[PDB]
Formats: C-alpha cells, sequence, structure tokens
RNA sequence: AGCCAGGAUGUUGGCUUAGAAGCAGCCAUCAUUUAAAGAAAGCGUAAUAGCUCACUGGUCGAGUCGGCCUGCGCGGAAGA
C-alpha cells in the first residue's frame, strides 16, 4: 500500500484539480493503462487494481506504477462540530488528470496485458483505456 | 470395421489370465465370461510369452460367448522391459529422469505385424518414438 | 515513397489551430535547412493511419505543398494525450 | 432467469436479443445462463 | 451462414493412477495415416463411452467479419 515514508508536513490543502497529466507516454514497458477521466486514485485502489493485473498474468512479465499517491486526506469523524482544527489523516490520494499513463507491464502478450489491464480497471474510480508504446 | 458392437480393453498382463482384482466383475457382462477369458486368451498366450499387456476386441452379437482374434501390444509397455523404468514419469520434465537410443525400441516395434501407420518403415518407426517421450526421457536417436 | 499533401497555414496561434483540429485537419510545421520555417496544415486520417507503420518515423517522407515537393524526416510528434489522434507535428528539412 | 444490469454471452450457446424494449439473453444449451434487462 | 461427410494414428497416452481410456489428477505438448482432425472442444459413463465441436472435403453462389473517429437514442431507474 503507497504512501510516503516521510513528508514535511503531516497535512496538505484540499486544492483543485485543473489541467491535463503530465506522464503520457509508455515509457518502460510495452503496454500501458492510461486515466481518460480525471479523479483520485487512492492506495487502496492502486494496490487493489495492481493485485488485480499481476494474477491476471501469473508469475509473469514485469510491472511498474508510473502513479504515486502522496496527497494525505483528513476527515472529521461522526458528532463533530465543524471548526476546532484540521481533522485526522486516514488515507493518500494520487490526483489524477486526463491523459496519466497509470500502470505500465512487459514481457507478457498482447492479449494478456489487456485481459489484466481490463480486470484492474474495473477496481479504478475513472475510466481508462489501453495503450501502446511508439516511436517518438 | 463396419460401426458398433461390443469392444473392451481393460487387463494388467499376457502372465495374468482372467483376473480379479485389477478387474474381475468388469470382465465378463454382456456376451463375455470371466470364467471364457483362458480358451480364446490362451488360444495363442501361453505358446508364445506372459509379460507384456494387451488388450483385444469382444466382437459379440447374441452368441453365447464372444469371438475376438487378438493383437498387439502398446508401446509404454515396451520401456519396463527392453528400454528402462518400470515406473517411467518420476518427475518427468523436472529433469532429464531415464534415457533411450535409436537403436532401442527400433524392432521392439519394427515387430508390429498387426498394425502401424504408413507404409515407409522409417516414419512408422519413429512413431513409437514418442512413447519414450510421454514420460520425458532423452534423445541419443 | 511515404508522401503527404499540405496547405500552408493563413493563420496561427491558439484559436487557429483549435479551429484546425475542429475540421479534422492539423497542424504541423518544417524546419531545419537554410530556409524559413513553413507551417503547414495537413489532413488528419491520412497522416494518422500513415504513422501507424514504424517506417514512417525512420524514412525520408516527402511532403507536398502547392505541387512543391519538401524531402523531409518526423522529428516530433504532439499526440492527444489519451485519443488516438495527432495535434501537431515536427518535421525537418532533410 | 438472473435479471441484473450488466448482461453477457456466457457460453457459445448464449444468443443476445432484444426483446420489447428489453435486452435478453437466450442461452440453448443451460436455463441458468438465461438473462434479463441490461 | 446453413446443410451432407469426415473428425483419425503412436494412443486405452507414460503418469505421487484403488479405476481415467482426453477429463479435478500427472507432467510435459511430442509424433505417425491424411482433405484435415486437438496426449485436446463437452454435456458427460463402473470403465468401455454413445453423441455435437476446433480443423478439412463437398454443396451452395456473392458478399462477409469486427476494431477505430463520431451524432442521436436504450437498459441500469424503488416512496409514501
Ligand atoms: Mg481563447
Ligand atoms: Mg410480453
Ligand atoms: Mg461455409
Ligand atoms: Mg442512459
Ligand atoms: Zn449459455
Amino acid at each position: 500500500m503507497l504512501q510516503p515514508k516521510r513528508t514535511k508536513f503531516r497535512k496538505m490543502h484540499k486544492g483543485r484539480n485543473r489541467g491535463l497529466a503530465q506522464g503520457t507516454d509508455v515509457s518502460f514497458g510495452s503496454f500501458g493503462l492510461k486515466a481518460v477521466g480525471r479523479g483520485r486514485l487512492t492506495a487502496r485502489q492502486i494496490e487493489a487494481a495492481r493485485r488485480a493485473m499481476t494474477r491476471a498474468v501469473k508469475r509473469q512479465g514485469k510491472i511498474w506504477i508510473r502513479v504515486f499517491p502522496d496527497k494525505p486526506i483528513t476527515e472529521k469523524p461522526l458528532a463533530v462540530r465543524m471548526g476546532k482544527g484540521k481533522g485526522n489523516v486516514e488515507y493518500w490520494v494520487a490526483l489524477i488528470q486526463p491523459g496519466k499513463v497509470l500502470y505500465e507491464m512487459d514481457g507478457v502478450p498482447e492479449e494478456l496485458a489487456r485481459e489484466a489491464f481490463k480486470l484492474a480497471a474495473a477496481k479504478l474510480p475513472i475510466k481508462t483505456t489501453f495503450v501502446t508504446k511508439t516511436v517518438m | 470395421a463396419k460401426k458398433v458392437q461390443a469392444y473392451v480393453k481393460l487387463q494388467v498382463a499376457a502372465g495374468m489370465a482372467n483376473p480379479s482384482p485389477p478387474v474381475g466383475p468388469a470382465l465378463g457382462q454382456q456376451g463375455v465370461n470371466i470364467m471364457e477369458f483362458c480358451k480364446a486368451f490362451n488360444a495363442k498366450t501361453d505358446s508364445i510369452e506372459k509379460g507384456l499387456p494387451i488388450p483385444v476386441v469382444i466382437t459379440v452379437y447374441a452368441d453365447r460367448s464372444f469371438t475376438f482374434v487378438t493383437k498387439t501390444p502398446p508401446a509404454a509397455v515396451l520401456l519396463k522391459k527392453a528400454a528402462g523404468i518400470k515406473s517411467g514419469s518420476g518427475k518427468p520434465n523436472k529433469d532429464k529422469v531415464g534415457k533411450i537410443s535409436r537403436a532401442q525400441l527400433q524392432e521392439i516395434a519394427q515387430t508390429k505385424a498387426a498394425d502401424m501407420t504408413g507404409a515407409d518403415i522409417e516414419a512408422m518407426t519413429r512413431s513409437i518414438e514418442g512413447t519414450a517421450r510421454s514420460m520425458g526421457l532423452v534423445v541419443e536417436d | 515513397m511515404f508522401t503527404i499533401n499540405a496547405e500552408v497555414r493563413k493563420e496561427q496561434g491558439k484559436g487557429a489551430s483549435r479551429r484546425l483540429r475542429a475540421a479534422n485537419k492539423f497542424p504541423a510545421i518544417i524546419y531545419g535547412g537554410k530556409e524559413a520555417p513553413l507551417a503547414i496544415e495537413l489532413d488528419h486520417d491520412k497522416v494518422m493511419n500513415m504513422q501507424a507503420k514504424a517506417e514512417f518515423y525512420s524514412e525520408v517522407l516527402t511532403i507536398v505543398v502547392d505541387g512543391k515537393e519538401i524531402k523531409v524526416k518526423a522529428q516530433d510528434v504532439q499526440r492527444h494525450p489519451y485519443k488516438p489522434k495527432l495535434q501537431h507535428i515536427d518535421f525537418v528539412r532533410a | 432467469m438472473k435479471v441484473r444490469a450488466s448482461v453477457k454471452k456466457l457460453c457459445r450457446n448464449c444468443k443476445i436479443v432484444k426483446r420489447d424494449g428489453v435486452i435478453r439473453v437466450i442461452c440453448s444449451a443451460e436455463p441458468k445462463h438465461k438473462q434479463r434487462q441490461g
């Protein structure tokens, strides 16, 4: 379950998630699973999908995860007034813009990379598409 | 050769005729006898040898017993006594296990005067080469 | 062997280039050599289908603008962030 | 029959058919495959 | 697309098999006769299996298959 091993500050402003994505090409493996929509992937989510894809290819090929949480989310629990300080960090998410390569894979036949990427997408809160490596 | 009419195959070896433990009740129930696996069974079993597994026809209609001309033994049956282990697999594809060569089983299957496919006898030669490889041996061919 | 047809662009800038892609055309550019660069408009489907083939990025291709022929090589391409599309190509006069 | 948002051929014998305004799965080999509404 | 045929031979495949003979098992996945036919498609026998398939002849006689960019719709949709 990904999350920073350490950080300069405990909590982050909410911020906005405008813009288009930055790591947009399959740049390590032969196949990628790409964000088509905008959202937040959570550690649990990033991990659930990973598990899905990893088991699909049994112990074969290789997998990169192009995204990493690093955004701490707080929540206030039941029975609590507004105010009285920012709440407690409960989990981490990765801000996602359209275009992000999320996972890449390699060392397996295309169809299998497709099967595996499919299965993983089903665990994700944002639409995705299969991409392939390109020259240039 | 015509269609369907009585035929099976479930035995142990030519040197154990008619037995009960390996088989028993399932060797005569449809125009076939648990007692008559010797009069036509041994119509040429003893003559030659008792040490090679062989199943055979049944050809029945409704005629008391049955008329079944016999024929040949398999080819993994001739890897226990003539080309290696009495087991076979071991760990079939873990390491090479056991091994054979091209001189071996060439004649122990070039015998077949009642089976095999392809006029060329250099071919149905190599047809019995694999029956020493479904166990995972080595090729000294 | 790869032959790409192309008008020169009467306009430039975000506005003009977005208008471009809205009409299933897309902008590109040619530079290198001693001549000024040439701002180009390409048909989408045509070029798109072409660059599906690996040799497109290795071979010299020939760009026909106004009956004149320029020989180039693919230099860089901007692709759509998640659509199978082309936003812009850089061609080198070679 | 099984009724649910995603319906899908489960085998080579499964067929898909629209009856009235509704997507339905007829299978000729396996009653458990018969689906409705998706 | 449909309909008529075939779907074989090492091999009932060796196998931590009581019995498997393609079958949860076993491991690899070879090799003969052919138009082609899988140590493998299947509902599935006490084990034989009986019966349709992957593949290939014939018949037929002109189109057929499914991904891509996209417009508009369909299901998903239960309340006093
Ligand atoms: Mg503007
Ligand atoms: Mg009705
Ligand atoms: Mg046809
Ligand atoms: Mg709708
Ligand atoms: Zn079905």
